């Protein structure tokens, strides 16, 4: 079927409807524009169909016909968000925000300034359909980047820049190749912009080694000023998250076949893990993991699989004249 | 602008915690000398009465949230203490005065238990303050 699609009730008819209101096609329409210049890549448009068949104030939201996400959004009314530290409650229908799941309740349009008082964020129902819509995008950034828009993306900079283009697909490196490394930055949710970059080393590397996963280990680093800048903008110090010194060696000598650790030891990996997320966001700092080079591609698909906010970069990507601390430790 | 009042939560953690590392290196010069003590006889009395009056200001300070103004007394509060530093007791003590000061010494020191007390919730309430506002940070960047 289609990319990306979304359904909706009669209720949301106006608010999808060049007619009358329609204030959900401009922010989808900002939601894909953003997206391309900031992850570098155009998303799939959006089908929008109505559905009189679904309940009135309903909508879904579907990936290639499977169902991703649904909700419900009252066009006259504003989603009050608890995020954990609102006083009191609110009459309305008591309900869970999309992007977080924390609790929430639709109020009356009488009731904004009293819900911002006592702590709640106050959310207009059509922001509320494009932020899921906009948050479920980001989730599946590497799903949506298929094969088609790999050789979309090649081709739109063959022609920028095809002295490199020309030689490289598909000689050193072939499309799918190419395709699967641009799915794994994506996937860590580090953009694709400098296609320049990520080919100009993709050619220096590609005679050598042909395991996409291991190129994109050198593209990484070669993005090192992106990836540090990303999550630690400007030039102070920078604050991560590390392991104790005796589990690092612990991990190393697992992978190095000297033996592995107890699969409970495992479970204490992720909670230690979620607690540094945790301790990490009461100092202000980004949740990010620093490791080894050796140990960063097992613990990032180690880790973010249970924890998905948690970032996972090696020491050899952050750049040298930076000041690290770590104020976090696992283990 | 959250995060440039994250950045003045962060900046004064660090003052309220380096004044309650200093508030414990004058915990031990006062009880010191509090043991030591169980015309120039006026200016003795007041050079330890300065010192009992500024701790009462910090912990006023303190009970009334004028965390601001608590860091601009405790530069007066430090140089009051110096003061008693370079000057010795005069040698003309009498039991009367003597068991005095004693007693204004004493009040500095249940006045710092308390200050240190509400100077650590204090810092307790700013971790959650920042923890607080970097997440609801990121529900304005989701939904902004």
């Amino acid at each position: 079927e289609d990319s990306l699609g979304m359904e909706v009730g009669y209720r949301l008819i106006p608010m999808v409807d060049f007619q009358q209101d329609g204030e959900l096609l401009g922010r989808i329409r900002s939601i894909r524009k953003k997206f391309a210049q900031d992850m570098g890549f155009l998303p799939p448009v959006v089908h929008i169909r109505d559905n009189m068949d679904l309940q009135p104030a309903r909508y879904r939201i579907l990936m290639k016909g499977v169902e991703i996400g649904s909700g419900d959004a009252y066009p006259g009314r504003w989603l009050a968000i608890n995020p954990g530290t609102a006083a009191g409650t609110l009459p309305g229908e008591k309900t869970v925000d999309p992007a977080f799941g924390l609790d929430a309740i639709w109020i009356e349009s009488a009731l904004k300034e009293q819900a911002q008082i006592q702590g709640f964020t106050v959310v207009e129902a059509s922001t509320v359909v494009a932020t899921h819509l906009n948050h479920l995008i980001g989730q599946f950034s590497a799903e949506l980047f298929g094969r088609q828009e790999a050789q979309q993306l090649l081709d739109r900079v063959s022609q920028e820049m095809p002295k490199l283009t020309e030689d490289l697909v598909p000689g050193v490196v072939t499309l799918t190749t190419l395709h699967k490394v641009l799915q794994n930055l994506l996937a860590e949710k580090v953009p694709i912009r400098d296609m320049r970059t990520i080919l100009e080393t993709l050619a220096e590397h590609a005679p050598l080694q042909s395991d996409p996963h291991e190129l994109t280990a050198v593209v990484r680093v070669a993005l090192g000023r992106a990836i540090t800048q990303q999550w630690f903008p400007g030039n102070e110090e920078v604050q991560v998250i590390g392991l104790d010194t005796a589990l690092e060696r612990l991990l190393l000598q697992a992978l190095q076949g000297g033996g592995g650790l107890e699969p409970g030891l495992a479970d204490r990996l992720l909670a230690q893990t979620q607690e540094a997320l945790s301790r990490q966001e009461m100092l202000g700092a980004p949740p990010v993991l620093l490791v080894n080079h050796a140990l960063r591609p097992l613990l990032s698909r180690f880790l973010r699989r249970s924890l998905p906010q948690l970032v996972v970069l090696s020491n050899l990507e952050l750049s040298d004249n930076r000041h690290i601390r770590m104020t976090a430790t696992i283990g | 602008s959250i995060d440039e009042t994250v950045a003045r939560y962060k900046a004064q953690f660090t003052q309220l915690d380096t004044m309650m590392s200093k508030l414990n290196n004058t915990s031990s010069y006062l009880t010191q000398q509090f043991t030591a003590m169980n015309t120039s006889t006026v200016e003795f009395i007041n050079r330890w009465q300065r010192i009992a009056l500024l701790s009462q200001s910090l912990l006023e300070l303190a009970q009334r949230g004028e965390w601001d103004l608590l860091l601009q007394q405790e530069v007066s509060y430090l140089q009051s203490i110096e003061t008693v530093m370079e000057k010795q007791t005069p040698p003309g003590i009498t039991r009367s005065i003597q068991d005095m000061v004693a007693g204004y010494i004493k009040q500095t020191l249940d006045n710092e238990q308390l200050l240190k007390g509400l100077l650590q919730q204090r810092l307790d309430e700013l971790s959650s303050l920042i923890g607080q506002s970097t997440r609801q940070k990121s529900l304005n960047n989701a939904y902004g």
